[PDB]
């Protein structure tokens, strides 16, 4: 039961009419807590888990004005990117970046991170020892230079080590019910012949917590990594989640195939087949 | 680098025909962020279609869900549109009750 | 809820 304050921060220079110049998503594990956004410069908030009832009013004005300064930041800097990388103007260029902190379950500090993205490709990422960068090309370099000159990164472990670990602690408190959980899968295995007279054996998860699962089919003496469809791991909109996996059989030979699950909420994974 | 977008259509429970449900549109693994999603029920657009916030995987391609509430039978078809800029042209995905 | 000036 380890956990992790997670925000995922999208700034774009020239957005579509309407659309946020900044928006951030905050999470704690698989759960969203909150949306910001700043649209032609104006700030707003939205909660999205029921514990962030329990914030004070203090809470949101604070973050009213992060998100204000935050915003005016990004759009500077995209500028500056913009002219580092010798671009044209009147595109639209995209600035991500992602800030975590992560504890174990005697709510030690465990590690975090902070990294960023520019148009969809890494540019600048801070290493496990939370001091040094790593950088990507010659632009991301000057920005590792001027980020190790000024000790920067001190100023990101005073936020991992006051205001992440503060808000995670509160969070994992007040939404223990939610957060602190493990739902396992409920699986099963459909049967669809098809027009050509063989089969299509589809392995279910359903309503599992958190996201992360393993479906795999096995014949026997046989690796079917090839032979299968698998989907992405899906919201089911209330929480948990669901993924499927599919194989492609012989009219009378289901018996042989094998569905494994493995999820956190298991204590062994569970072995399925076509009961019939 | 831009990224197409991937595209599921699936209900919340398993679906059982006259029982009320959720049908969901779920649309990863695109960049820039932009992009256009409807749902419609035997051609017709629903309005009532909520959108989840847009976030963003490990790799920063970005991924939403959109959802509304439906009743499936024997005999109605749903649909979820979307369009980016990576792609030409709009693409439909039909509900298939199997998948 | 932070933020990096790269340049
Ligand atoms: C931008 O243009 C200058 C001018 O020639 C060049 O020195 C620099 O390398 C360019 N930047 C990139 C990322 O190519
Ligand atoms: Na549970």
């Amino acid at each position: 039961g380890s956990h992790s304050l997670r925000y995922f921060h999208t700034a774009v220079s020239r957005p579509g009419r309407g659309e946020p110049q900044y928006i951030s998503v905050g999470y704690v594990d698989d759960v969203q807590f909150q949306r910001c956004d700043s649209i032609e410069e104006i700030p707003r908030m939205e909660p999205r888990a029921p514990w962030m009832e329990k914030e004070r009013p203090e809470y949101w004005k604070e973050l009213k004005l992060k998100v204000k300064n935050i915003a005016q930041s990004a759009r500077a800097n995209l500028r500056t990117l913009l002219r580092y990388y010798n671009q044209s103007e009147g595109g639209s260029h995209i600035l991500q970046w992602m800030v975590s902190c992560e504890v174990g379950p005697d709510m030690r500090l465990l590690g975090a991170h902070y990294q960023a993205a520019y148009d969809g490709s890494d540019y600048i990422t801070l290493n496990e020892d939370l001091s040094s960068w790593t950088a990507v090309d010659m632009v991301s370099q000057i920005t590792k230079s001027r980020l190790e000159s000024a000790g920067t990164a001190e100023y990101f472990r005073a936020y991992v080590e006051g205001e992440c670990l503060e808000l995670l602690h509160r969070f994992l408190r007040n939404g223990k019910e939610i957060l602190q959980r493990a739902d396992p899968p409920k699986a099963h295995v459909a049967h669809h012949p098809r027009p050509k007279g063989d089969v299509t054996l589809r392995c279910w998860a359903l309503g599992f917590y958190p996201a992360d699962i393993t479906l795999t089919w096995q014949k026997d003496e046989e690796d079917l990594t090839q032979d299968m469809e698998l989907v992405e791991t899906r919201p089911s909109g209330d929480g948990t989640f669901q993924k499927w996996a599919a194989v492609v059989v012989p009219s009378g030979e289901e018996q042989r195939y094998t569905c494994y699950v493995h999820h956190e909420g298991l204590t062994e994974p569970l072995a399925l087949k076509w009961r019939s | 680098i831009q990224k197409t977008p991937q595209i599921q259509v699936y209900s919340r429970h398993p679906p059982e025909n006259g029982k009320p449900n959720i049908l969901n549109c779920y649309v990863t693994q695109f960049h820039p962020p932009h992009i256009e999603i409807q749902m419609l029920k035997n051609g017709k657009k629903i309005p009532k279609v909520e959108m989840s916030d847009m976030s963003f995987s490990k790799d920063w391609s970005f991924y939403i869900l959109a959802h509304t509430e439906f009743t499936p039978t024997e005999t109605d078809t749903y649909a979820c549109r979307v369009k980016h800029d990576s792609m030409a042209e709009p693409k439909t995905v039909y509900w298939d009750r199997d998948m | 809820m932070f933020f990096i000036n790269v340049l």
